[PDB]
RNA sequence: GAUGUCGGCUCAUCACAUCCUGGGGCUGAAGUAGGUCCCAAGGGUAUGGCUGUUCGCCAUUUAAAGUGGUACGCGAGCUGGGUUUAGAACGUCGUGAGACAGUUCGGUCCCUAUCUGCCGUGGGCGCUGGAGAACUGAGGGGGGCUGCUCCUAGUACGAGA
RNA sequence: AGCCAGGAUGUUGGCUUAGAAGCAGCCAUCAUUUAAAGAAAGCGUAAUAGCUCACUGGUCGAGUCGGCCUGCGCGGAAGAU
């Protein structure tokens, strides 16, 4: 369901098989020889990238994934079977990090790409493998090489096409309800949402886009002491970054000051988000019953001076929801670079 | 439910009952404490 | 309800209006006459004894002649009993026709299958023939092993080997009836029935769904 | 139904914005049908949507389709409406499979 | 019938000429493939410029059988040569763009309309 | 045992007949009869019913107190009656009663029909509300369990049928 | 005082510490699909390349290609590839004859069933006068496998997939 | 042991804290009228709420609670004709 990154996984490669110290005795042959089958190769844990997945909810409990013990070498030159490979379903774009001198082993690129994370243990050679002129009755046995005990950290970035950035007083969460059916928590208090949530806007069967709402940020969010600026990491992948500004906020009462305060820490996260074409729309229009609604819209739009196309919408019900979505999708078409 | 030779009251809300000649533990709060084979 | 007893005359196909060919078996049924009706008081179970066809007077001996004369029925090829279904009733001497099969639409046919004589293990139990080459000596259609070593030390009952095959009662269930003829006394049943041409067959309404 | 399903299918496809509608009156060249309709699909999802739309309306019309093929892959999907086969396929599939031969 | 290790011809212009039915699909202990069936083939002879190469393993659909096809009226459809249409491994769709030769009506019953539509015969 | 130390009192208009080890509490709300264990004795007395065991029985007072409990519910059911409350939560969940049969629609592919005992009646004040009226607590409890067993609630969304006073576990589950 | 061994073929049977199908509990069980545990032996439980191979690796299916016992089942049922008497050769050891739980080439698999057992089929007698039929059933045996598609329903669930 | 009630007063205790009002973090943990109330153990709310707990009152009315020694039992306990 929801989008949660920063998953951790523990994976162990299958231990290699164990040979057996056995000797062959037949009907007429008391001295047959060292006849002990070698062990089986240990299981191998694999990585698989699927287009369908876009979240790591299945790995927030960090289960321990076990590759089965390699089959022990049986007597009478019976080689044990190798353990079956373990494949973990992973989305596209995840980062692979080890705990302790960890590095990026590989980045998921396309569907079906396979990455090796831990190679299984080698099989244990039986007494058949150590007979020679020096020693003719080998009693020595080799333990299979142990599997790889590795700690894995999975980092995933947001795959949404539209990202939202606005104050907690702005109707970011309630706008998802007007454009989709996702049912996030909506209430009259600051910082209602704690983690980013997804939403898909499907007005037609042929064409659709994914829009995600991001938890609100405050004046002091730039340096920290709140939720920080870490939730803007799930950006730079969205084609367009919709911006919501609360007209005549109930508890803000400073529309001019807080309108430009978003850009303050936007210009200070890491590189000012490369100044991607973020739009600018207002919300809570139904609160202003009449001509006063858009009369203040131009007054607050001239303060920014951007002067580009602005949309007057109300996230409560309709009133620009059905037409703003088309323009958002229109922007998507001509720009296919993610 | 877990089935094991040793059965004990894991939490304060575990009742030990003898059903059909075997020892069982019933947890009214939540069903993770169900045991058998006492 | 009860069924009928008749004789198979052969097999023939039936062409439908859409061109589909239905291979059917043609069974002639003579008007069966009830020779006895059983009751709980006397025998403890309800059944009716019927006969079909005709038998030569010289071949018919006195014991069964009195049996036929008691019911007022002439000689018959054989005698059979059909179990009643808790509410249906028949009287002694009543002739049984064939039109009652106009609604069952599913019949069960029992008869003595063809006799194949002493059949081998391969033919009877559908065993696997051993290799005919690669050094094989005097063992092609032999059964092979028939048990384990001395620990069992015997051959279990019901073990599959050669013996008399066929010439026994065989039941084929859920056979569709195609057409029934009253004035000609023919019954057309879809599929193949056990036995050879001219053998006696017992047809009953299907017991399964 | 005859000479009426020809216009019925075209109306249903055009109801969902089909492009380059062509009707081939294969009266005797083919031994399975009487006429054929080939239509283009803008995208993979559009092709599936067109196929579902024509099948669903056919059931309400009173004719059950005999089957469809291009379900998993939307490159080319066919619908068997009895005497009429209707092909809806992507932009690429109409050139690799050149359907002007019949 | 059609069983494993059987030389097979091609009824399409994918690029192959002679393939090997070497595994028949449908269930456990599958012995034979009828006229409409999914089989696994390996390329034994193909044009170098064709869409497929030598040694490739993929799925095929039978089209014509030596033994024949039993119609519901006791009529058989015999043929001189065994042919198949090549399909992609993941998705059962024809690879070739044309069908060369007659095709039985039985493929219509099993919802194989790609072969039936672009086949200039039965 | 010690629960049986408190004899029960029957209200006015309640007739009690003893014919050995069978007890009848027939009255305003129907007629019912129960056979005993042949080991506990009830003595006819003033307007109060007492219980006692037989000498020479190992169980003794342990099982005698059981009759004191069941007979207590008998007088309640014949004068006040027994009420069982079941409610339906979830979309597509409807309940209706036609005579002696409750009609159920619980997201299945076929309607569910239940046949009630002779002395059990059910009413549907709301499409998602069924109330069971009976004279014996054991019978209505079995009936309520039968209704509950079809769609026992799951702890993720709570969909299913439940008692009015029953509290069910709620889980915030998120994975796969 | 003796062919008798491993593997393969034919034929199987039994146990459940259950591979699938069946019934459930818990879950870090949204659903499909999985993790673990309990009951359950009715049925079913793969084809090829390599090697003699059992076992394995590989290719491709299936719901699965279960674990073991039965003189590591079964050679008075078959095979004789492995090993291997007598021949010969290579490497090594020894002066040598020769040897080597080192390798390579070739190298006789007998039996007409007495008894128990089993598969079928008969004669004698009995069942209390004899005979001809037709049945109830004390008991015994056979069979019990399952894939895919559609409707329910793109419904419950799920932001969507 | 059940049942019916009470279970606050400065006081949202101070700091960090968007939110720490007892139950995300630390600290002191003293002290008020009471038969009793701990800035306090668990559920829940981001936090308020909303449920308990420690403890007290009333009806009910006679044994109740938890340690030892000993006899006989229960599970632990699945294999092949
Ligand atoms: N009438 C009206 N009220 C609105 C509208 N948009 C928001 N509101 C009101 O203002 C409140 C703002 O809260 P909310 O929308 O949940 O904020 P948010 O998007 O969740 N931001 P954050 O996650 O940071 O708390 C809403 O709960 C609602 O009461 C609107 O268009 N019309
Ligand atoms: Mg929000
Ligand atoms: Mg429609
Ligand atoms: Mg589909
Ligand atoms: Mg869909
Ligand atoms: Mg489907
Ligand atoms: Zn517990």
């Amino acid at each position: 369901m929801k989008f949660v990154d920063e998953a951790s996984i523990l994976v162990v490669a299958g231990d290699g098989g164990n040979g057996c110290v056995s000797f062959r005795r037949e009907k007429y042959i008391p001295k047959g020889g060292p006849d002990g089958g070698d062990g089986g190769d240990g299981g191998d844990v694999w990585m698989e990238a699927d287009e369908n997945l876009n979240t790591l909810i299945d790995y927030r409990f960090e289960k321990s994934f076990r590759a089965e013990r390699g089959q022990n070498g049986a007597s009478r030159d019976c080689t044990g079977k190798r353990g079956k490979d373990v494949t973990i379903k992973v989305p596209v774009g995840t980062r692979v990090i080890d705990q302790g001198t960890g590095e990026t082993m590989g980045d998921m690129t396309k569907h079906g790409q396979r990455l090796l994370v831990a190679k299984g243990g080698w099989h244990g050679l039986g007494n058949t493998r150590f007979k020679s002129s020096v020693n003719r009755t080998p009693r020595q046995k080799t333990n299979g090489t142990p599997g790889d005990k590795r700690e894995l950290l999975l980092e995933l970035m947001l795959l949404a096409d539209v990202g939202m950035l606005g104050m907690p007083n702005a109707g970011k969460s309630t706008f998802i309800r007007a454009v989709s059916a996702a049912k996030p928590k909506v209430a009259d208090y600051p910082f209602t949402t704690l983690v980013p949530s997804l939403g898909v806007v499907r007005m037609d069967n042929e064409k659709s886009f994914v829009v995600a709402d991001i938890p609100g940020l405050i004046e002091g969010a730039a340096e920290g002491a709140g939720l920080g600026i870490r939730f803007l990491k799930h950006l730079e992948r969205c084609r367009v970054l919709l911006h919501l500004i609360d007209i005549d906020p109930i508890d803000g009462t400073d529309p001019v000051e807080n309108a430009r305060i978003i850009i303050s820490e936007l210009e200070k996260y890491s590189q000012d988000l490369a100044t991607k074409p973020r739009w600018l729309v207002f919300n809570k229009i139904d609160l202003l019953d009449k001509v006063e609604a858009e009369e203040k819209a131009k007054a607050i739009a001239e303060a920014l001076g951007w002067e580009d196309k602005y949309y007057l919408i109300s996230a409560a019900s309709g009133l620009g929801v059905k037409d703003l979505c088309w323009d958002v999708m229109t922007f998507i078409i001509e720009n296919p670079v993610v | 439910m877990k089935v094991r030779a040793s059965v004990k009251k894991l939490c304060r809300n575990c009742k030990i009952v003898k059903r059909d000649g075997v020892i069982r533990v019933i947890c009214s709060a939540e069903p993770k404490h169900k045991q058998r084979q006492g | 309800m009860i069924g009928l007893v008749g004789k198979k005359v052969g097999m023939t196909r039936i062409f439908t209006e859409d061109g589909v060919s239905i291979p059917v078996t043609v069974i002639e049924v003579e008007a069966n006459r009830v020779t006895q009706v059983k009751d709980l008081a006397n025998d403890g179970y309800r059944a009716i004894q019927v006969t079909t066809g005709a038998k030569k007077a010289n071949r018919v001996t006195k014991p069964e002649a009195g049996h036929f004369a008691k019911a007022g029925v002439e000689a018959g090829r054989g005698l059979w009993e059909f179990r009643l279904a808790e509410g249906e009733e028949f009287t002694v001497g009543q002739s049984i026709s064939v039109e009652l099969f106009a609604d069952v639409k599913k019949v069960d046919v029992t008869g003595t299958s063809k006799g194949k004589g002493f059949a081998g293990t391969v033919k009877r139990w559908n065993f696997r023939t051993q290799d005919a080459t690669h050094g094989n000596s005097l063992s092609h259609r032999v059964p092979g092993s028939i048990g384990q070593n001395q620990t069992p030390g015997k051959v279990f009952k019901g073990k599959k080997m050669a013996g008399q095959m066929g010439n026994e009662r065989v039941t084929v269930q859920s056979l569709d009836v195609v057409r029934v003829d009253a004035e000609r006394n023919l019954l057309l049943v879809k599929g193949a029935v056990p036995g050879a041409t001219g053998s006696d067959l017992i047809v009953k309404p299907a017991v399964k769904a | 139904q005859g000479k009426a399903l020809q216009d019925f299918v075209i109306d249903k496809i055009d109801d969902l914005k089909g492009q380059d509608i062509i009707a081939l009156d294969v009266q005797g060249k083919s031994s399975i049908t009487d006429c054929m309709i080939i239509c283009t699909g803008t995208s993979s999802r559009h092709v599936m949507s067109i196929a579902d739309h024509v099948v669903q309306e056919s059931r309400a019309a009173g004719l059950l389709p005999l089957g469809v093929e291009g379900e998993n892959s939307a490159d080319w999907i066919v619908v068997d409406l009895g005497d009429v086969i209707v092909h809806v396929m992507q932009e690429e599939s109409r050139r690799l499979y050149e359907l002007e031969k019949l | 019938m059609i069983q494993e290790q059987t030389m097979l011809n091609v009824a399409d212009n994918s690029g192959a000429r002679r393939v090997m039915c070497i595994k028949v699909l449908g269930g456990s202990h599958r012995r034979y493939a009828g006229v409409g069936d999914i089989i696994k083939i390996t390329i034994k002879e193909a044009i170098p410029r064709g869409k497929v190469k030598k040694g490739d393993v993929l799925k095929a659909v039978v089209v014509r059988t030596k033994k024949g096809v039993r119609r519901p009226d006791g009529s058989v459809i015999r043929f001189d040569g065994n042919a198949c249409v090549l399909l992609n491994n993941n998705s059962e769709q024809p690879i070739g763009t044309r069908i060369f030769g007659p095709v039985t009506r039985e493929l219509r019953s099993e919802k194989f309309m790609k072969i039936i539509s672009l086949a200039p015969e039965v | 045992s010690r629960v049986a130390k408190a004899p029960v009192v029957v209200p006015a208009g309640v007739d009690v007949k003893i014919n050995g080890q069978v007890i009848t509490i027939k009255g305003k709300n129907g007629e019912l009869t129960r056979t005993l264990n042949d080991a506990v004795e009830v003595k006819h007395a003033d307007n109060t019913l007492t219980f006692g065991p037989r000498d020479g029985y190992a169980d003794g007072w342990a099982q005698a107190g059981t009759a004191r409990a069941l007979l207590n519910s008998m007088v309640i059911g014949v004068t006040e009656g027994f009420t069982k409350k079941l409610q339906l939560v979830g979309v597509g969940y409807r309940a209706a009663v036609k005579g002696n049969v409750i009609n159920l629609s619980l997201g299945f592919s076929h309607p569910v029909d239940h046949q009630l005992p002779a002395g059990i009646t059910a009413e549907c004040p709301t499409q998602t509300e069924i109330v069971l009226k009976g004279a014996d607590k054991q019978v209505i409890g079995q009936v309520a369990a039968d209704l509950r067993a079809y769609r026992r609630p799951e702890p993720y969304k709570g969909k299913g049928v439940r008692y009015a006073d029953e509290v069910v576990r709620t889980k915030e589950a998120k994975k796969k």
